[PDB]
């Protein structure tokens, strides 16, 4: 983000990767897979530097 | 309907206070508030033909 | 943080694809029936559903 922000000095407005939309639901989910009960990482905390 | 319960003193080798156990009687009367049932999609049966 | 303005990204367009076989899956059909109660299929489409 800030790399592209610093890239703004010379040129601007041409970047892209990773498609658009997603779907999965119509009432209920099957749910036979991943959970993550405990979740915390350094980034979420007030340390964006 | 009343509910007789009784507490005890444990672990500490008790003296003669005239009370090791207590007595608690809980009165419970039934109350009525409106019911509101809702229907959503769940798993279906086999139904083999 | 604040240097330069605008820019941003235009997401690229891509196709979608599937598990390869002719027949319909039992789950997706049986589970589609759990939500609605139509006799024949509103929209008038079987495969796209």
């Amino acid at each position: 983000r800030e790399r592209e922000e610093w890239l703004e000095l010379v040129d601007k407005t041409v970047g892209v990767k990773g498609l658009k939309e997603v779907r999965s639901i119509d009432g209920i989910r099957r749910h036979l897979e991943e959970y993550g009960e405990r979740e915390g990482f350094a980034v979420v905390r007030t340390l964006l530097s | 309907f009343l509910l007789k319960y009784q507490i005890y003193g444990d672990i500490d080798r008790d003296p003669a206070f005239g009370e090791n156990t207590m007595t608690a009687e809980v009165p419970v009367v039934w109350d009525k508030c409106e019911v509101e049932v809702k229907l959503y999609a769940g798993p279906l049966q086999k139904l083999m033909s | 943080p604040r240097s330069r303005t605008a820019h941003r990204v235009d997401m690229v367009r891509e196709c979608d694809f599937n598990p390869t076989m002719n027949l319909k899956a039992a789950g997706p059909k049986a589970r589609l029936r759990g939500s609605g109660v139509k006799s024949r299929r509103r929209v008038s489409e079987v495969p796209l559903a």
